[PDB]
């Protein structure tokens, strides 16, 4: 069965280089092409380029030429992306997919699982875990909210969990948002009865695996003036 | 190159429905017109090949027209499964160019805000930064504003929204919406608020708070 395996994702500091691969497991390599494609986050498809391993033949589109050299190793056909100098604008999800030669009826019947390219500034970070604690103005009705303020880490992702798995209605875990530190930030909430709060204790579970930082927090509720 | 026009750009439907997306080119393509789908966190999978031709399994509801300039897509009896974004993409000569896509949301009933005000926790002001967080709960459809307003002075440039996406129950949305300030400029004002507009009320809903009170 056919396969197109990517390497695993990479953080990287703007102007270190870069080679990302793609392995192709079950049909013989020069009889197809392999392709590059960018996805920026939240944003659609680019074809970056593509090579022939059957003849060393490489094209690019020409937003690309220059900034990335494509290549192949026949034998252990694997297909490779590169960068001598990244920015952080090479930020993005990088697709292999599978084609033709020239005048082919099928393309990309075949894609790789992706390879998230991170370029920033920044340095690993784990994060400040803030309450955001139930009041009288989080009471909608007998709905009350309260969650936790995931702050200043990076890079992503960070998970959070509440009462270690075991409450999971009413939850919303956001996107992070980048800030100008940045650092992203994220925030986790949960809806809950009011007269439960009381009586109930709620507790976020933050993980953030590159810096190995694990924190649990408790979200006590308020009294105001 | 071959320029390809996707659109609608987003669009709303219930599971019956039968929706149309339709890409033109800038160039002439013949029928070198590729349609594929994509979930979220996924790589795009193949619909469609060159002429129309169903990839083997792509379900009976799913079928595609064009010749030339002007393609189309077309399911008919939207199954839950086909909520995703679809791009198309010519073949037909290079750079190869896709659509800039479709996103396909469940249509449900207006379902107005529930809204939530957080003041900064006192752990976070003791280290110089006030995090204020405003909290728009299961509504329908997307569009919401969120103004944050200092003492009564509408705030800009201030804050960070970030919204779910639908859940795969009720089918609303979920906005988080941050005003960050440094501990001083926190303290320099008394009154906090959050005001919401959304098709689903009839007037703006503010929650307020004052610094110190709790
Ligand atoms: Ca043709
Ligand atoms: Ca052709």
């Amino acid at each position: 069965e056919v396969q197109l395996v990517q390497s695993g994702a990479e953080v990287k500091k703007p102007g270190e280089s870069l080679k990302i691969s793609c392995q192709s497991f079950g049909y013989i390599f020069i009889d197809h092409t392999i392709h590059w494609m960018r996805q920026m986050p939240g944003q659609g498809l680019e074809w970056m380029g593509a090579i022939s391993p059957r003849h060393d033949i490489t094209k690019y589109n020409e937003m690309f030429r220059g900034q990335v050299t494509i290549s192949a190793d026949k034998s252990s056909s694997t297909a490779y992306l590169q960068w001598s100098s990244l920015k952080a604008s090479d930020t993005a999800m990088y697709f292999c997919a599978r084609g033709g030669f020239y005048g082919s009826t099928i393309w990309f019947d075949f894609w790789g699982q992706g390879t998230m390219v991170t370029v920033s500034s920044a340095s690993t970070k784990g994060p400040s875990v803030f309450p955001l604690a139930p009041s009288s103005k989080s009471t909608s009705g007998g709905t009350a909210a309260l969650g936790c303020l995931v702050k200043d880490y990076f890079p992503e992702p960070v998970t959070v969990s509440w009462n270690s798995g075991a409450l999971t209605s009413g939850v919303h875990t956001f996107p992070a948002v980048l800030q100008s530190s940045g650092l992203y930030s994220l925030s986790s909430v949960v809806t809950v009865p009011s007269s439960s709060l009381g009586t109930q204790t709620y507790i976020c579970n933050v993980n953030h695996k590159p810096s190995n930082t694990k924190v649990d927090k408790r979200v006590e509720p308020k009294s105001c003036d | 190159e071959t320029t390809v026009t996707q659109s609608p750009s987003f669009l709303s439907a219930s599971v019956g429905d039968r929706v149309t997306i339709t890409c033109i080119t800038t160039t002439d393509i013949d029928d070198d017109m590729n349609w594929f789908q994509q979930e979220p966190g996924k790589a795009p999978k193949l619909l469609i090949s060159e002429g129309n031709i169903l990839r083997p399994g792509v379900p009976s509801r799913f079928s595609s027209s064009g010749y030339g300039t002007d393609f189309t897509l077309t399911i008919s009896k939207l199954q839950p499964e086909d909520f995703a974004t679809y791009y198309c993409l010519q073949s037909d000569n290079l750079p190869f160019t896709f659509g800039q896509g479709t996103k396909l949301e469940i249509k449900r009933t207006v379902a107005a805000p529930s809204v939530f005000i957080f003041p900064p926790s006192d752990e976070q002001l003791k280290s110089g930064t006030a995090s204020v967080v405003c909290l728009l709960n299961n509504f329908y459809p997307r569009e919401a504003k969120v103004q944050w307003k200092v003492d009564n002075a509408l705030q800009s440039g201030n804050s960070q929204e970030s919204v779910t996406e639908q859940d795969s129950k009720d089918s609303t949305y979920s906005l988080s919406s941050t005003l960050t300030l440094s501990k001083a400029d926190y303290e320099k004002h008394k009154v906090y608020a959050c005001e919401v507009t959304h098709q689903g009320l009839s007037s703006p809903v503010t929650k307020s708070f004052n610094r110190g009170e709790c």
